[PDB]
């Protein structure tokens, strides 16, 4: 079908030598693959649906002139979005980044009952409505 | 066969024979008028027979909703799950224009008490809590005195009427909230909390007062049950139209010559009821402007509709209103119809429990717009705005108080839009 | 104690409304001290009595 004369390459994919990233920011960084925690000030859950990859925080110092926050870390604002955990781990492995993976924390199903607010002999009865 | 015209009810068919309090209201007076007669035999026939009679009679709730009473009392006809079963009689009587429940308590406080026993027996309840308006202090006392006599005569309490059935009747007074007439808000008040209605589908027949099965029934609904059980459901069904069976108490107030409270057969023509019993409209049946046929909750209807409309649930529903509590409020042509309905919306803004959003904010919003329509300080385009705001309250609230505040506004804009617009032109040309 | 016995055991909080009214009948109005005293005898949080006192119009808080 695919008449292209393919070859065989039985080694793990690795593109660290062709991505142009300096050695300092490959072997010393620590990627963090995680599903962002819900912002506790809001009840919305639309920002907890994709996996992110962020890097370890590094020093920020005050600019002597204006007091602005300065950085020497080129990857400080880098956030990558991935559809699944396996996709994120694949991207980190081929770039030569050491990574920590945190399994998604999903809310457990809860048994809600408006009627329990007015129980005859249980402590779920509320004193105010 | 069936009848076509209704009214002219004979005194021998009336149930509240001491409505005007011209005979003894104590136990001896009640018994001489048939109350507490052969009550033991009613109890011994069991809940099924009592529930059957109410079903056959076609009785419907007299509190304002008009659900089939016989069908509503059968939810408590279930085995016991270990919890006590109670009956809550709704004597709050807070609907503007409504005074019927005051007379039953103050002048026949033994049909109500007997009704509790018969109604309680049907539901299998252990006791009845009667929630009476807090302003009705004197009426609550007569109710207590009658309850004391019933206890001393063995009619209630342990071994009620010699039937082996134990039933206690308690009276709990409110504290001045119209919302406590709502069945669930009444229950929350008995439990010591604010008068805030509960949500459904946890129904009072499953989780009610103290989290127990309960039935909330109006005083009139409960005060006619013993008579139906005696004279039969067939007798009661002989009055009114089909599905509107029974005799109904009426409060004719407002711009009538002789405002009064009378009993009359259901389906009675509205014109006949005012003319025959209330002495007609002030200035004859040509000074009539509009009528509120079922208390403030129901929309008004203009003179044109009042010519032939009949006082029953189905007929008034077809007239874009409701029977409600049968509290007829009559307004003549000297009335400021906009101002009359503005005061009703101010009433609902002072009686909103404040729990749910649409009536906490919406009713207070309708009140301010109405307060400007009265003065005409508004544009005609705000009438449709007021209509839409009304439809956002109706059906989106926990309880029907929100619905009862939307309907009066809708009635005003349905039949008297020309009056509202004219009021705005007068203001516009004056306050250039 | 007669009012408190009109309600099932374990639901003494049902007596706030009649016992608050009784306090007002004796006194003529409801000072904050009166509200607290009703909370003590019924073993109900004081804020729950304040909710009842402020909700119903008949209670006089002045
Ligand atoms: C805002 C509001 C006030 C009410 N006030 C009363 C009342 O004063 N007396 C009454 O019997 N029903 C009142 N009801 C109706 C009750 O919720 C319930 O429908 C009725 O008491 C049930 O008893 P019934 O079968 O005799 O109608 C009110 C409903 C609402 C929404
Ligand atoms: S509609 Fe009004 S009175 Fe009824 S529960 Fe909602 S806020 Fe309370």
């Amino acid at each position: 079908t695919r008449d292209t004369q393919l070859i065989t390459v039985d080694e793990k994919l690795d593109i660290t030598t062709i991505t142009g990233v300096p050695e300092e920011h490959i072997k010393t960084r620590k990627a963090r693959i995680f599903v962002p925690a819900r912002n506790n000030m809001q009840s919305g859950v639309n920002n907890t649906k994709k996996w992110k990859m962020e890097f370890d925080t590094r020093e920020r110092w005050e600019n002597p002139l204006m007091g602005w926050a300065s950085t020497a870390d080129p990857l400080s604002n880098l956030v990558l979005t991935f559809s699944t955990k396996e996709d994120a781990v694949a991207f980190a492995e081929k770039n030569g980044w050491s990574y920590d993976v945190e399994e998604r924390k999903v809310p457990k199903p809860k048994s809600k009952s408006y009627g329990a607010n007015f129980s005859w002999n249980k402590r779920t009865r509320v004193s105010t409505k | 066969p069936k009848k076509t015209s209704f009214g002219s009810l004979k005194d021998e068919d009336r149930i509240f024979t001491n409505l005007y309090g011209r005979h003894d209201w104590r136990l001896k007076g009640a018994q001489s008028r048939g109350d507490w007669y052969k009550t033991k035999e009613i109890l011994l026939k069991g809940p099924d027979w009592i529930l059957g009679e109410v079903k056959t009679s076609g009785l419907r709730g007299r509190g304002g909703a008009g659900f089939p009473t016989g069908l509503k009392w059968s939810f408590m006809n279930k085995p016991s799950d270990g919890r006590p079963k109670y009956l809550v009689v709704n004597a709050d009587e807070g609907e503007p224009g409504t005074c019927k429940d005051r007379e039953i308590i103050r002048h026949d406080p033994h049909k109500l008490v007997e009704g509790c026993l018969v109604g309680g027996r049907a539901m299998g309840a252990r006791a009845a809590y009667i929630y009476i308006r807090g302003e009705f202090y004197n009426e609550a006392s007569n109710l207590q005195v009658a309850i004391r006599e019933a206890y001393e005569a063995g009619l209630i309490g342990k071994n009620a009427c010699g039937s082996g059935y134990d039933f206690d009747v308690f009276v709990v007074r409110g504290a001045g909230a119209y919302i406590c007439g709502e069945e669930t808000a009444l229950i929350e008040s008995i439990e010591g909390k604010q008068g805030k209605p509960r949500l459904k589908p946890p129904f009072p027949a499953d989780v009610g007062v103290f989290g127990c099965p309960t039935t909330v029934a109006n005083v009139e609904t409960v005060a006619v049950s013993p008579t139906i059980c005696r004279r039969g459901g067939a007798w009661f069904a002989s009055f009114g139209r089909e599905r509107n069976s029974g005799t109904k108490l009426f409060n004719i107030s407002g711009h009538v010559n002789n405002p009064c409270t009378v009993e009359e057969e259901m389906s009675v023509p509205l014109k006949e009821l005012i003319e025959k019993h209330a002495g007609g409209v002030t200035g004859g049946w040509d000074n009539l402007l509009a009528v509120i046929p079922g208390g403030s909750s129901t929309p008004l209807i203009p003179k044109s509709v009042c010519e032939t409309v009949l006082m029953d649930f189905d007929a008034l529903i077809q007239a874009q209103t409701g029977l409600g509590t049968a509290a007829v409020i009559v307004m003549d042509r000297s009335t400021d119809i906009v101002k009359a309905i503005a005061r009703l919306i101010e009433f609902y803004k002072h009686e909103s429990c404040g729990q749910c959003t649409p009536c906490r904010e919406g009713v207070d919003w309708m009140n301010k717009v109405m307060a400007r329509f009265v003065r005409g300080d508004a544009r005609p385009a705000e009438i449709d705005s007021l209509w839409e705001i009304s439809k956002q309250i109706e059906g989106h609230t926990i309880c029907a108080l929100g619905d009862g505040a939307a309907w009066p506004v809708q009635g005003l804009i349905r039949h008297f839009r020309p009056e509202l617009e004219e009021r705005m032109q007068q203001f516009a040309q004056q306050h250039q | 104690e007669a009012i408190v016995k009109n309600y099932p055991e374990g639901h003494k909080a049902a007596a706030v409304l009649p016992v608050l009214d009784l306090a007002q009948r004796q006194n003529g109005w409801l000072p904050i001290s009166a509200m607290n005293k009703v909370a003590e005898i019924l073993q109900v949080p004081p804020m729950r009595v304040y909710e009842v006192a402020t909700f119903y119009t008949m209670y006089n808080r002045k």
